This record gives C-alpha cells, structure tokens and sequence, in this order.
C-alpha cells in the first residue's frame, strides 16, 4: 500500500512540478525519485481487472529515464515526461480500482489485488518516498499498532434510525406518552411527547431519556445542542408499531426542562452538560445519554389553559425536543463524513463495474448497514478500500 | 573459517582486541567466527570492517 | 516488553540448565546470553512500585560475569550463578507486578511502568534472546499487525447473565410462554416454556429463539450441543419482572423440536446445524442463534394427556431446552479461560497490593463487567497485563 501511495505521490509531483521553464533545481530530487521509480518498474508485467465488468488489462513497463543535464527544462523535457506520466497514472488508476472492488473476510488489511500483492514485494520497496497524507499516515500507524486519528466534519456515525417508543399507549392511540427520534449521519433529533401534559404525573413532570450508542469512540468533538426538535413539531399521521392502524400526533412545543446531555465512555460519565445549549465539547465518548423533562407549566394564561384539560380528550399533545449535531470529531477508525468523497468513490467504482456482492460489505455499500454492524473485518476492509481510494483520488477526480 | 577483513588496519585492530585480556568472550568468539561473503553470481562482496 | 520476556527466559534457562555436573557444551550459549544480560544491565538503576501498597524499591546492578572452564559444573559455580539469578528474578518479579498494576485509557498497549519504559530503550535491545512463548509470539505478531491467535479451553466469552423473557404474561402468572437462559463462561443453557403446551397455538407448535452475540469473533471452536437444559428442569419460584411478586414454575420436559443452531459472522450463516447433537464445529462466528420449538405431542397416553388440559389450570408447564458448551476455541483477542491463570494472577496482585480503581478496568477486574464492555482500550490494557503476567509466571510459582 505504501508503494502504491508512493507511485501516486511521485506521479502527482511530476505532473505538478515538471512544467516547461522551471529551474532544474526545483525538480532535481523529484527527477531522482521518478528515475528510480522507472528503473524499478522497468521489466515488470502486471495484470489488473477480471472482477465483475472491470476490463482485464496488461501493463508492461519499459521506459527510458528522464534527463538530468538541463538548467531550465523545456518543451522536450515536459513532453517526454508526460508521455510516461500518462501511462503510470493509468496503471495506478487500474490498480486502485482492482483493489477497491475486492474484499476478504480473513486478512482484510492484506492486499487483495494481485497487482498490489506484487507491489508488496521487497524489490519495489525502493520507491517508498514520503507518506505525508493523513490516510497513509494512519495506515502506517495501525500497521505499527500506534494510535490512529481521522478528523471528520460532521462524521456519519449514527446509523439511520427513524422510530418512536410508546411508554404509554392503548388501541385508540388518543392518550400516548413516549419519544420520537431521528438519528442520521451526525444529527440526533429527539422529542418526548405526552398527550396528557403530565396532568397525573408526580410533581407534574414526565421524564424522557434517549441513549444513542456509537459503534466507535469519538474524541475531541464539537457538538451543537439546541432545545427544540423541528422535525417532530408538526401534525403527523404515524402508522402503529405493528402496522395495523395509524395514530394522530398533534404537537404543541414546550421548552425541555432539566436538560442533561452526558457523554459516556464504557459506562463512565466523561462529560456532562446541564441545561446548557450552543457549542459544547465531548473529549472522549462512545455513548450519548440525553435526559429531559416535560414539566406541566405551573401557571397558564387562559389561551394555554384551554389546551390542556383534565379529562381525556387531548386535542393538543405536549412535546419537548432536543437537537444534537456533531459538527466535527476525531475517530480512531475510518468513517464517512460530509467533506470527504472516499465512500462515494468506492461505491461509484463498484456500481460502475457491477461487482458482485461479497461476504464482507453489504449490498451497494449501504452505509447504514455498514455502520450499524461495524465488525472488525468490515473495519479492516473499509480502511483498506478508503486508503486506496484516497490514493487514487490523489491522481483522478 | 578462513575469514577475511576489509583492511590491514582492521586486521591489526582485530588481532589486538583478540589478544587483549579485557575483551568480552562474545566479542572474541565473534572476531573468530566472523566471515565475509563473496557472491560471484551476483558480482557482490561483503567484508567485515 | 520483549526485553522483559527475554530477561525472564534467560533467567529460567539459567535456573534450569545451569545445574551441578552438566557439560560445559550444554551451557556455553546460555552463558553467552547470561553475560550479555549482565553486561547490558550493569551500571543501571531502576525504580519499581509506588502505586497503592506496592513498596518503592530500587535496583542496582554491578555483577560479575560467569567464567565457564570446568568440564562439568561444580557446586561453587552453581552457587555463584544462583546469587545473581535470585537478584535478577526478584527484579523481574517487581517489574512485572508494577506493570500489571497499571493501565491507561490512551496508548494502553505501550508500557506504563517506568521500569519497563526504561527497558524499552535501545541499549537493552541486546538481551532479546528468543520469543517462543505463545503470548510473546502473539504480542510480536500483533505489534506487526499479523493475524494472531490464542487457543482457549472453555473460553470465558459470555458475560454472566441469568434472565427470563415472558412473551405471554398476566398478573396471575398462571399461564406463561417465554424463555429462560443462563449464559456463563463458556456455557449457554436456554429453555423455552409454555404453560398451555401450545394447545391454542397455530399448528400446535410454539417457536423459541435465543440470540447470543459474542463480544469477539471465535474461530475453530469445538462445541457440545445437548438437547436439554438441566438448570431449568426443576420447580422454581422466580421474582417477577419488576420484583413486585413471585411466580411459580413447574416444568415438564419435552424434547426440543426442529432444533437449529446457527453460527453467524457479519449477519451471514457461516454454520448451521439442524437437529444434530453431540460435538459440532463452528469455524468462524460472532453470534450464536438457537432456535427450537415446543410441539404438542399428537398422540398421548392417558397419563400424558392428564397433564395437558385445555382449561386454565396448568399444573405442569411444557418446557424444551438446549445446552451449548464451547469446549475449546481460538480468539484473536485476549480472553480468560479455565486453564490459564493470567486473570487470576493480575487480579491477585491488584487485590494484594490494594491498587486504587484505575480509569480502564472495572473495580476488582470483574470479568463479567470487563467482557460486557470489552472496549478496544480495555483489550489493549488486558493484553498488556496478561502478557506481563505470563512473563512473570515463568519465574514465580
Ligand atoms: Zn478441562
């Protein structure tokens, strides 16, 4: 993998820094690296593809070296360099696609393509160059069993889940208490509702709790917490838990009371925020526990008192909501986030070449399932494919 | 094992250290056992120094 | 770590091979290794302990080498060697204890004791010797990111859990259908029960399922599957779900019907055994799925018929069961088994020296809590402490 990254990095440097007119002192070392790459790859044959509809392509390497006796490189130098750069870029492209379209239950970290298996040979190690990218850095670190860190802009950490729990209910569904929630990507949006507005509850307070366990431990995360759940604040007709009927939800929003958002790590409370909103920091956590309360307003103007009667018919249903967004975070494992395009590239290649579903990844690289069941083998294969996808994106759009 | 060293200075230093009494037994046995490697098939030679 | 293991190994080989009357050729190489250790260690000061009630001790090394000339070792030689070996054994014992009593949330795999941090220095690498123990081999392989493996006899993989689930219930608790299970160590005993004996069930069959997700993937596991759970075959008075009252359970055991045991990895059925008891093999799995049925006998003699009426009074309750033991298995992560004494050693040292509860392990190294939340940090720290404990056990009985 390091050799593949180095081939891509040297090709990118060659395509950026070998431009007509530039002093040769600007590309001396780069040309040394390029000539070593050519010498090592020369006299080798590689075969790529043959999985799904990915074409079977053969790569024979026989290129002359780049010149060294020149002060300011000219059009001839650029042309002779670019002719080789095109072939090497195409070879790297196909090697990366071959690697991405493969998976293995056992040894998902080990190279899968036979081209990458070849490149793993010690003869090619001379092309290693500099592993400065984040993904290659983390690849080396996890090879050495060192701490890994990936920074994400709103990481996709919560498996998609739109659901509701009914702590109190009956067939008529006209007196319901419970919670609704939507977890998706980086946003939790929860809303506890009570049709009776806590008329008959002790202290006229109804408690709601929501526990969201992450599959991975996030660190140094900035989180925006807001006191309303705009998604569960409009009239709804929701089909029952068993799909037999449908029930009506006509909410009226009250402020959540005694809000407590605590971030826990293996059951221990690492961070906790009491009735605080805005930007907050979770230093190290793997579970989020949001507790809030519907407190029946002690004092009401008539226009409010009309809304909450003592008897059964509850036309309006009291609702208190929270919204939580992980804006940025750090994770030891690989994840999908808003800014990066590695998941998109891998899925695009697999879909384009119609790769049959293997044993590890779910069909179509469904991120919801992949993150719902984030097994160690899946993590290994996902890290491998994401690293090779970043390597590829270093040269191809 | 009919070993060779890379320079006359190296040979003299090895002799001195082999004879001296403060040398470690491991160092003495290594100076006795150390060998070169001449691969004519690959046109290469490694010599201790 | 490898240096500490090598010190222990060379000291064990010195206490074994350096014996009265042995040939010089039996111990020439061992004495080379011993003198290497002495020469490397001389001139160094180590400090051990200072956590909990473990005393602070200082270690200073100025020892003479061993000069082997006698054709067969005599008593003087053995006495002189034992003088050094005893001090080195004490040093290794203290270092191992001081490393076992510590832990860290971050970089839990790296040494925590200052003595071991010092031994990690480059100059002590000369003592490495040979890493032949199972735990040290797996340590090196994991450090290089190779597929490790630990072989366990009766692995303690299931957190203790004795519970029941009533799919049909009422306040009287006189007509119940559901399941009862005990997961403990390497054993799963499950029993589905029905008071009506599926008289009103569709097809006179009641389905029962029991899903147990393991916290780690087990490979090449030998399993014993027997068709009755003896633990839930006698009368019981069990507390209610909420503890309000107690309910009486009076089982009569029928054979389980349509038994299917599925071992799954990543949601795929890796192994599936249908109506097969005795010794089976699960090659690779992370969750077990027991499925069985209570089939009302289609033909009954008068004595059996008297037990299963159609009216409410159900004096005898039909029950089917399954027992599943993992006699042996292989796991990539460190576990506690019924043969190794590493968990016992670590817990014993911590208890004896009254080490305060740290940030990673649960109080008292409670195995149930540890395996219930076997986080990656806990796994790193546990592998470290187990490896150093096995190093210690080479010299301490
Ligand atoms: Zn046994």
């Amino acid at each position: 993998m390091d050799v593949l990254y180095s081939l891509s990095k040297t090709l990118k440097d060659a395509r950026d820094k070998i431009v007509e007119g530039t002093l040769y002192s600007n590309v001396s070392d780069l040309i040394q690296q390029f000539n070593q790459m050519i010498i090592t790859m020369n006299g080798n044959e590689f075969q790529t593809g043959g999985i799904g509809n990915l074409p079977i392509r053969n790569w024979n390497f026989n290129f002359g070296l780049l010149g060294t006796t020149l002060l300011n490189l000219d059009a001839n130098y650029v042309e002779t360099a670019r002719n080789t750069i095109d072939y090497f870029v195409d070879f790297v492209d196909n090697v990366c696609m071959d690697e991405m379209v493969r998976e293995s239950q056992r040894n998902g970290i080990a190279p899968q393509s036979d081209s990458l298996r070849k490149l793993s040979a010690i003869k090619f190690k001379r092309i290693n160059f500099d592993n400065s990218s984040e993904y290659i850095e983390n690849w080396n670190l996890q090879n050495r069993r060192q701490r890994t860190g990936f920074t994400f802009h709103k990481p996709n950490i919560f498996p998609y889940s739109a659901s509701f729990t009914l702590n109190r209910s009956q067939p008529a569904h006209d007196n319901l208490m419970g919670t609704m929630w939507l977890n998706a990507g980086s946003e939790i949006q929860v809303a506890g509702f009570d049709y009776s507005c806590a008329i008959n509850a002790p202290a006229n307070i109804q408690q709601f709790e929501h526990i969201v366990p992450l599959r991975r431990v996030l660190t140094t995360a900035t989180i925006t917490l807001l006191p309303d759940a705009e998604r569960f604040s409009f009239p709804r007709v929701i089909n029952s838990a068993d799909g037999a009927t449908t029930w009506f939800f006509n909410p009226v929003i009250l402020r959540p009371n005694n809000v407590e958002v605590e971030f826990l790590l293996n059951g221990q409370i690492i961070n906790t925020y009491q009735a605080r909103f805005g930007t907050i920091v979770a230093r190290n956590f793997d579970t989020i526990r949001l507790s809030f309360q519907l407190m029946r307003p002690p004092n009401m103007t008539p226009a409010v008192a009309v809304l909450f009667p003592n008897a059964q018919p509850f036309e309006h249903h009291a609702t208190v909501g929270l919204t939580l967004r992980i804006e940025s975070a750090v994770c030891e494992s690989v994840l999908a986030d808003a800014s990066e395009t590695l998941l998109a590239n891998v899925t695009s290649v697999r879909q384009e070449y119609a790769i049959p579903v293997g044993p590890v990844f779910p069909p179509g690289m469904n991120w919801t399932d992949l993150i719902t069941n984030y097994s160690p083998s899946r993590e290994d294969n996902l890290q491998r494919v994401f690293t090779v996808a970043s390597i590829r994106s270093m040269l191809i759009k | 094992d009919a070993g060779k060293v890379v320079d006359s200075e190296t040979a003299s230093i090895c002799d001195a250290i082999f004879q001296d009494e403060e040398t470690e037994g491991a160092v003495a046995r290594f100076i006795a056992e150390m060998r070169q490697r001449v691969q004519a098939d690959r046109n290469v030679v490694n010599y201790p120094s």
